[PDB]
């Protein structure tokens, strides 16, 4: 049975600004990369998919749970404990006041850790796991630039091995080292930890590289789905053929 | 055990003017275990159409390409996209010229990684990933530095390892020995016998003539 | 005469913080890239150089006036009229509570125009040529995604034809084919108007097809630069190597 | 004119224990305006290094390459970043066999922009644009369309008509016809003899014997 199931589901803050009608599966080990136009409604569909907006359609569930038939604080314990969120700007994913071995620290006391030394030392291993010197951790995220941000809300959201997360353009900001970097930790988790992801991505090559099913977007409605090298290399849908071909073409010497 | 049953492909290029581009027309092919069928015709005929078919990576518009995923017949054409996962998890295996790995990962790595999603131990899959890429004659000194920082013939012979290292039932070849040398190219028409000795169904597109007469045991034309 | 020549700039929060000792020049209609690594220093040098962060040593100079031994006026004035800038996260470069049609009439507006209907017909062609449809002219960025809000600053800070734009990532957020478009429309902004780009990248490719030169920057020091094709064909840097090695690579069907 | 002195270039691989790789030694050369030079050697032996170091694409580690300039003599491995971009902009031209064009642009405006970069009328660019893509027989339905939706073939005859939209003293080739049939080989044959007729310093990299034997004035071994 799938981790997540999404059926018919429909938020539109207006006719055309949202999605419509979304509906899709996730399973335990796999990755579902979203793509499409910038304001097609992908970072709307995260946000309603992991519960942080009440669609006005549809139904969503969580291993066979719908997910906002549960009370508030059953889904608040999902987000803390069973879920990860990476947010589109890495701020809102982070505590401006506190320390980046905090922002870390939060998730890991939130499943029960009660030890600081080894609250600390994970944070460590973790911001260095995103190539985040060790040093960095008593610094506010305030003088990150906006790549160590990234990989800091990144690092605080796989800390505690959630079961499913959700990122929203997690590679922006990155250099294509750490980018390379965060995409192999991810392929290691799926495949090792059975993590499930739901990618919003615009870089192509990521999707490819990461996401075993895509879906594409335009204007709140998925135009096509199904295997992402197919979509990718056999696209069916204008839109989808337009994308790829927008690919800025690299050459091997 | 593979069976192709009228497959027809069009390609609509929506990005001009939606012309549609007919390739494949009721293709039909079928292939034993153990038994190995080239794909023959000229450029632009619908070789590599037709294979990235049975990986599913095209699909096709029209028929059915059913293979045998453990003891069971799966329609590609029809087929979920998490049992074509499966399936190319398990049962078909692919081998092209370019080499789609995550940039910083070692060629060791690469090599083994497909074996390591199938649970086998991290020991075995680095043994067999040593063999693969000795019998390649891969230099043991780029076995821990990234692919991309090879040439294209190294980087090659680390993709056909990667390709090799699970003993699919059903195999796909894509000019693999292109870019290889004589004995490179002998290398790796050794190991697709080996495969084709242990009961692999093997679909391939050759243009070397030697290769093929060596490999090749049933040609199939693809021009029309 | 360089349009903006800088020489020997420093400015470091702290021992390998920031940037130390960077000089480089720039003509018109040219693009200067700058790639490196996440939190290398190219966001506070991109703000030293365009009159927003004091340097600690060095000079600036534009056409041939010291940039820090102007007044704060003559620098706001440059900033108004003269230049455009382009943050990394996007909110930083707009009104939150103007609508898009503000946030672009007010540059306009700083260059003396003075009629209403021109300049909202103005806005509405930029949000067209930024794939923005014109009938969000009067919504608040708040309720724009993060890549609607990058091309809205992006339209912003070019729509008063500046001599010198600095942009930090200003293809974050975008989907390929809006990047190309704003690819194009950069490209020929630069080739007819002679306009001056200094763009802060992590996307190679946007460097390869929008650079003339790159400068490559790691823990706060240009490592390499020279001709865009040759640093990243030619790389003679560990780095730099590194990070054209880390480039996702495509393939053609 | 084309004036390369001495022309040493090792590849150092720091992604690899910092392996040095050595592909061209005290290399010399000098072309002609009317003059073809075509570099002939194996696989690896550093044809397209050289190329590419005429371009300035690649830094020759020591050596002197001068071209003219207008007339001016500039050194590529030593002139200033700006330089080298105004030389290519008038002077040195560059043809190869991969299209890198910004991805949403019209064929017919990818051939026209480097002629409009020089400041020639619109109409003009046009017109001779329209030229060049008949030559390489281009289909007039594609001119209006984004190259990157084309097939290999016409992306490369855009590539082509792009490299010769400008009337450069010096040009520069790298295998322009190695995907093309023998009709468009023929077509670039004819475009390289009479960009040769105008006078200009041509060096090509060749692998088809016929189009080397047709165009090449003289022959700059490479094995050395
Ligand atoms: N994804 C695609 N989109 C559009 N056209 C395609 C696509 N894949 C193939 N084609 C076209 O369909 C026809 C089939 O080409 P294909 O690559 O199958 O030929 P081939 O010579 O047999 O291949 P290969 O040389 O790889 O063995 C050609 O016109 C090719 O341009
Ligand atoms: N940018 C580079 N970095 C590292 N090694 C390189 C680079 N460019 C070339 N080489 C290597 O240097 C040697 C020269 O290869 P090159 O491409 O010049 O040969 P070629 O056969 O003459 O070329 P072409 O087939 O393009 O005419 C080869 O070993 C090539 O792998
Ligand atoms: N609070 C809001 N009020 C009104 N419209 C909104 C709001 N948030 C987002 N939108 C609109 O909904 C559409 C989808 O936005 P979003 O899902 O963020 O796009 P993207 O897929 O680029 O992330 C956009 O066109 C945007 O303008
Ligand atoms: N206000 C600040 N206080 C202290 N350190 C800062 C501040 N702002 C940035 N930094 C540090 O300076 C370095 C350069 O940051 P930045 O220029 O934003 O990097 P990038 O090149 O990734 O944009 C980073 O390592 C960052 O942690
Ligand atoms: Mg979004
Ligand atoms: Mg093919
Ligand atoms: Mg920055
Ligand atoms: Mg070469």
């Amino acid at each position: 049975q799938p981790l997540l199931s999404v059926n018919n589901l429909t938020h539109l803050y207006a006719p055309g600004k949202g999605f419509s009608d979304v509906s899709f599966d996730l399973w335990p080990g796999e990755v579902l990369g979203i793509v499409g136009e910038s304001g097609s409604g992908k970072t709307t569909l995260l946000k309603s998919i992991s519960a942080r907006l009440t669609p006005q359609q549809g139904e969503i569930h969580y291993e066979n749970r719908s997910l906002y038939a549960m009370s508030e604080a059953d889904r608040r314990r999902l987000l803390r404990t069973e879920w990860g969120v990476v947010h589109q700007h890495p701020l809102d994913g982070l505590r401006r006041q506190v320390s980046a071995g905090g922002n870390i620290g939060e998730r890991l006391m939130a499943t029960g850790a009660r030890h600081y030394g080894d609250i600390r030392a994970t944070a460590q291993k973790w911001l260095e796991e995103v190539e985040i010197p060790a040093n960095r951790i008593d610094d506010l995220p305030t003088t990150f630039s906006g790549g160590m941000q990234q990989r800091l809300q990144i690092a605080r959201n796989l800390v505690t091995h959630p079961k499913l997360v959700f990122m929203d353009e997690p590679t922006g900001g990155l250099d294509v080292s750490v980018q390379a970097r965060l995409l192999d930790l991810l392929r290691g988790l799926v495949v090792e930890l059975n993590l499930a992801v739901v990618i919003v991505t615009h870089d192509l090559g990521v999707a490819r590289l990461l996401a075993d099913r895509l879906l594409v977007m335009k204007q709140g409605q998925v135009v096509e789905s199904g295997l992402t090298d197919r979509v990718l290399d056999d696209p069916h849908h204008p839109y989808t053929q337009l994308l790829v071909s927008s690919v800025l073409q690299n050459e091997n010497l | 055990m593979i069976n192709v049953q009228n497959v027809s492909k069009t390609f609509i290029l929506h990005q001009q003017n939606g012309v549609r581009l007919p390739v494949l027309n009721r293709a039909s092919l079928t292939v034993n275990a153990g038994e190995c069928v080239v794909l023959h015709g000229h450029s632009g005929s619908g070789k590599s159409t037709l294979l990235r078919s049975l990986y599913a990576n095209y699909l096709p518009d029209e028929g059915q390409i059913q293979i045998k995923h453990g003891d069971e017949w799966v329609d590609l054409v029809t087929a979920p996209a998490r049992k074509v996962v499966e399936i190319r998890k398990t049962t078909v295996g692919w081998v092209s010229q370019f080499l789609r790995v995550i940039p910083r990962i070692s060629a060791l790595e690469v090599v083994m990684q497909p074996l390591l999603d199938t649970g086998v131990p991290r020991e075995a899959c680095a043994a067999k990933a040593a063999r693969l890429l000795t019998r390649l004659n891969v230099p043991e000194r780029l076995w821990h530095l990234a692919p991309s920082t090879f040439s294209g013939g190294e980087q090659q012979r680390v993709n056909i390892a990667r390709g090799f290292i699970v003993d699919y039932p059903i195999l796909l070849l894509d000019e693999p020995t292109a870019s290889l040398d004589a004995k490179n190219s002998a290398a790796v028409v050794e190991l697709i016998r080996e495969a084709k000795t242990r009961g692999a169904a093997i679909v391939g597109i050759f243009h070397d003539e030697a290769v093929r007469n060596d490999v090749a045991d049933r040609l199939h034309p693809m021009g029309a």
